[PDB]
């Protein structure tokens, strides 16, 4: 009785374990796709922010 | 990260129970052994009275 | 990472060596069983031939 309760409870939760790791593997996947995301758009923020740069480099010029 | 940990546990647990298992196996074949033994000895004291 | 990587292949080794401990177990205990057995039969035979 013993030995089957442990084989049962061995193997399903075996199969929990794994399923529970899928779930953090596939957050940690959209976190890495949001990761990149984010560093196109920082990207895209300093060009950005070098363009805002020039413009009041060009206004400190004009007096 | 947490699941990593109680399914290590879990397989600690497993590894127990399988040298549960071979030490269970390993105390019947003992048990086994010395009534071979003793049956060995009686049967070499039987066969010499016998002879007697 | 490099520890737990090669170290993974020691579990696998001290698992494997335990199934195969335990299958070992197993058979030198079915053939003690066995022997024993074969010398209960003879024993009880010589037993008859002493009353005999």
């Amino acid at each position: 009785d013993i030995h089957r309760k442990r084989m049962e409870k061995d193997l399903n939760e075996l199969q929990a374990l794994i399923e529970a790791h899928f779930e953090n593997r596939k957050k940690e996947e959209e976190e890495l796709v949001s990761l990149k995301d984010r560093i196109e758009r920082r990207r895209a923020e300093r060009a950005e922010q070098q363009r805002i740069r020039n413009e009041r480099e060009k206004e400190r010029q004009n007096r | 990260m947490d699941a990593i940990k109680k399914k290590m546990q879990m397989l600690k647990l497993d590894k127990e129970n399988a040298l549960d298992r071979a030490e269970q196996a390993e105390a019947d074949k003992k048990a086994a052994e010395d009534r071979s033994k003793q049956l060995e000895d009686e049967l070499v004291s039987l066969q010499k009275k016998l002879k007697g």
